[PDB]
RNA sequence: GUGGUAGUAGCAAAUAUUCAAAUGAGAACUUUGAAGACUGAAGUGGAGAAGGGUUCCAUGUGAACAGCAAUUGGACAUGGG
RNA sequence: AUAACCGCAUCAGGUCUCCAAGGUUAGUAGCCUCUGGUCGAUAGAAUAAGGUAGAUAAGGGAAGUCGGCAAAAUAGAUCCG
RNA sequence: UGGAUUAACGAGAUUCCCACUGUCCCUAUCUACUAUCUAGCGAAACCACAGCCAAGGGAACGGGCUUGGCAGAAUCAGCGG
RNA sequence: UUCCUAUCAUUGAGACGCAGAAGUCUCAAAGUGUCGGAUUGUUCACCCGCCAAUAGGGAACGUGAGCUGGGUUUAGACCGUCGUGAGACAGGUUAGUUUUACCCUACUGAUGACUUGAUACUGCGACAGUAAUCCAACUUAGUACGAGAGGAACAGUUGGGUCGGAUACUUGGUAAAUGCGGCUAGCUGAAAAGCUAGUGCCGCGACGCUACCAUCCGUUGGAUUAUGACUGAACGCCUCUAAGUCAGAAUCCAUGCUGGAUAUGCAGUGUUAUUCACCGCCUCCUUUGUUUCAUGCAAUGAUACAGGCCUCUGGCCUGCUUCU
């Protein structure tokens, strides 16, 4: 028999299986495509989560809100500069793309080294030694193969988790992809990183859109009703946080589009997220044209789960994930994009009142020893 | 940047916060917290509590 | 061409009403435009035509299906400018089959997007918010 | 007579145990102290009937029994009442 | 008699009688306590889904359902009616 | 084989209204005991042989037969085709 | 939950007794969608309303170790008709138990041995799954068209619904952080401190989790269907078709997105056992034991077939039947 009453599907099939993914950073997939024709820029970046706060900005759209200041909701991330290390040429073949020869810098920091251990403490800390000694007997032969064959170029970057309030220190390596002209002037963009801190404005801009990879934070194992939104049952024995049919008699057998119980969260997962503001670790960050008073964009007592005192970004995952970023896969303008940024007022404020810790001095005056 | 002020508690309240109770009559009654908005509900007045800044007024605290 | 509200009442709901029309209630029936879900109750929010009976009221007024209009909301919705509007109490008035208002005068408040919407109700309205 | 099922279902009502020392081959579980709880006089208290029949009391202990344990016992054994 | 009786058993069941403290209160109601009794009911660690019992929910208020099923709401005393 | 009524009464059978609510829109959080993990203990129903599907024919709805799709150890938690 | 199409709506067409608007008929179409209630146990039905539209069906008349038990179909009882009676009724009426998964598979999640060494990091992406979809307002415009009433559309601008994926700044919800305060009964000679009433109650209550009850976000390419055309014969002319092309969709395949212990798949790079102590790599030469398969188990232009190749004024093809 059909159904009765044809309502749409819970859940979409898109995403599935419903498994935590085996990565603790997202992995890019897919970047954006070549123009020989651009200069040789970076394409995407990495950078932890914060925490978010609202700001207020001036909407420049015939809405009704245009001319109005909009209350908005904003995550700073926390990014650090990335330091770039290596370079990855990579042969075009009917399999797929495959890498050809990866080269590596002189002299990596115990930072980027952590990486290649899973014990630091016991261990001797040996990882390139023999390379070292290699390079300065460099590879002027293995770059020239890098030059003659290989469509694509990656250089291997690293964060520094030293510098974030995270107590981490080992340090995720990624390739970034070089998106501009002529196979030669990649791999010279690749060279002349080595050992040097690239920050986060080479890459990205005020008033750009960014599509955001992570990983969702994790649930645990849930009941069909969170898991895949489906109607609880009415007031039933056995139980009620759950579906009552399966399946038809035939197939004899459950089919996989029926939703069950199991993992929710720790999911690989957006795009056309607008960045308001790139920001400077080395006062006033917070600071705009209108209010004019002092602040840093750390709120009192921290973000909950601490600090930040490094180069940020503002936009439109859990706490301390490593996100990353990446250059939109064809350059759109909507009118919603493409949009003038006009920020009045970043809040820097459990429930707090005050801006600033001396605002709260000023309030409750001489306070007793 | 500028700054209206709750009714019960005579705080100020920065932007994207709070809730403005409209009366029966129409008198905005804006609030910062739960709080404010609660104690509002039950009809204890701010002259009675001794943490409010009205009470600080009346019996020569501040100012 | 409204933006949303968070719907704060039922089809169920019974709601008090302004106008000089001598209705005292309007009982909520159906809304203009709304869609298709399962077993979701259809809801209105401020500002928006709806269909209605007066439960008490001047006899010829009674038993008929009417067209108001939502004109406080005590349920709490969200304005741009970032805090949290809610009235003392929920409120509408008896309109025609256009949507202009029956009968003229208005008491109460008003939300600001019951006057943003419909012009008559905002010229003879007390004062909107 | 013996398997797979299977070292699986399960041992989750009656608010609750903890610390030390002694005994012992061995102590989450025996005894003694110190704390902390419950029963809350139409009591889980003090006495009779029906029914039971030595379960009463002491000393001792290798099994089995007391759905974990056991130095404990309405169990087992020898006496007494 | 939540282990000496009967229910195949040291079984959340059943089985006639007597005595019956303090405080709160109309009260042998419920709640807490003194005398007397007991801590007997396998433990330790984690705190997923799903259960079992128990709470609470903005706005609306039976639109749910065969059906207000379940749960809420009412509750004592005095004076008026 | 009683016909027509009827105050009071009903864990009786129906309908509507007010009050009240998580019954519902629309789900969410919190508590204990569980499930879960460990130490000790440790059953039973059931069992031709076994356990991935599509179509075909066939005692006219195959786990095995024919023709195809296919097919990689060993394990834990759930679920109800 | 999925499938079908005999399509109600949405997409692109064609026909009209098609001026416009509104429709009726037909083709490609199953990509997306098909609702809230009153009465009845209902399936059907009939109303009130909304809507783009409220199309019809299948999957053991899908779905009870999934629920529910209103109906039907035990035992109690009532009425009516029938029977001399016990009793009967596809006549009505009320009260009446819904058992077990811990097995195998399936499905959903979790570890995990091994493969031209170990161990570590960065990757590639075969294959599988897929996601967005409808409406309204403003201008376009009181314009086109029409005797007048009435009355469009594309591009542009702004919102909303349904669906999906995240998140907790704010607003709301939660409280056994028993966090701070308040109150009742009892108890500690009192005060102070509390404790018991299985969370003793009431107010507020951070963090967390969480809600269209809160906020954000939801790609751009190719090949074609219906259909309309181009050039053009057969048939001196005509013709979308026979040979040749072109445009073209809510379609299809990619792209993007999810997985990849979905290929017992594949690549690059790091470090490779405290100095008799094992461990590599490259030659030289011996022990054994594997092979679905040693006896020359052999031979490198690139095309066409109503044409090709050159040692090219010539010569060659009609077979690796050759030449080494």
């Amino acid at each position: 028999s059909h159904r009765k009453f044809e309502r749409p599907r819970h859940g979409s099939l898109g995403f599935l299986p419903r498994k935590r993914c085996k990565r603790h950073r997202g992995k890019v997939k897919a970047f954006p495509k070549d123009d020989p024709s651009k200069p040789p820029h970076l394409t995407a970046f990495m950078g932890y989560k914060a925490g978010m706060t609202h700001v207020v900005r001036e909407l420049d759209k015939g809405s009704k809100l245009h001319k109005k200041e909009i209350v908005e909701a904003v995550t700073v991330v926390d990014t650090p500069p990335m330091v770039c290390v290596g370079v990855v040429g990579y042969i075009e073949t009917p399999r797929g793309l495959r890498a050809l020869v990866t080269v590596w810098a002189g002299h990596l920091s115990d930072e980027c080294k952590r990486r290649f251990y899973k014990n630091w403490y016991k261990s001797k800390r040996k990882a390139f030694t023999k390379y070292a000694k290699r390079y300065g007997d460099k590879m002027e032969a293995e770059l020239t193969r890098m030059k003659n064959y290989c469509s694509v170029i990656r250089a291997i970057c690293h964060t520094q988790p030293s510098k974030t309030p995270i107590g981490s220190k080992k340090a995720h390596v990624m390739e970034i992809q070089v998106n501009g002209g002529s196979i030669a002037e990649k791999v010279d963009f690749c060279t002349k990183m080595f050992e040097t801190a690239v920050p986060v404005k080479a890459v990205f801009t005020e008033g750009e859109m960014i599509d955001v990879i992570g990983v969702t934070k994790g649930h645990g194992v849930k009941g069909v009703v969170s898991r895949w939104g489906v109607t609880r049952l009415p007031r039933t024995h056995r139980g009620l946080r759950k579906i009552a049919c399966i399946g038809a008699w035939h197939p004899a057998r459950v089919q996989f589009q029926v939703p069950r119980h199991g993992q929710k969260g720790y999911f690989h997962r957006e795009m056309n997220k607008k960045v308001y503001r790139v920001g400077n670790g080395a006062p006033r960050n917070a600071t705009t044209e209108s209010d004019l008073t002092e602040k840093r964009i750390t709120p009192m007592g921290g973000f909950p789960h601490g600090t930040v005192n490094n180069d940020f970004l503002l936009l439109k995952g859990c706490k301390k994930r490593p996100i990353t970023f990446r250059k939109t896969l064809v350059p759109r303008t909507t009118r919603r994009a493409l949009e003038p940024v006009n920020l009045k007022f970043i809040d820097t404020s459990g429930h707090g009142r005050f801006q600033t810790s001396e605002e709260k001095a000023k309030f409750y005056g001489p306070l007793k020893s | 940047i500028k700054t209206d002020m709750c009714s019960f508690s005579e705080y100020r309240i920065y932007p994207g916060r709070g809730q403005r109770f409209v009366a029966k009559d129409g008198k905005v009654h804006t609030f910062i917290h739960r709080k404010e908005a609660s104690l509002f509900r039950q009809k204890i007045k701010p002259v009675k509590l001794h943490w409010t800044l009205v009470w600080r007024r009346m019996n020569k605290k501040g100012g | 061409s409204k933006m949303r509200v968070t719907l704060g009442l039922p089809v169920g709901a019974l709601i008090n009403c302004c106008d000089n029309s001598g209705a005292k209630n309007l009982y909520i029936i159906a809304v203009k435009g709304w869609g298709s879900c399962l077993n979701r109750l259809p809801a209105c929010s401020l500002g928006d035509l709806v269909l209605a009976t007066v439960k008490k009221g001047k006899p010829d007024l009674r038993k008929k299906v009417h067209m108001a209009i939502i004109v406080r909301q005590r349920r709490a919705w969200r304005r741009a400018e970032g805090y949290f509007i809610y009235f003392e109490d929920n409120a509408g008035v008896v309109a025609n089959n256009k949507g202009e208002m029956k009968g003229s005068a208005v008491t109460g408040p008003v939300g600001k997007e019951c006057a943003e919407l419909w012009p008559k109700i905002s010229a003879a309205a007390t004062a909107i918010c």
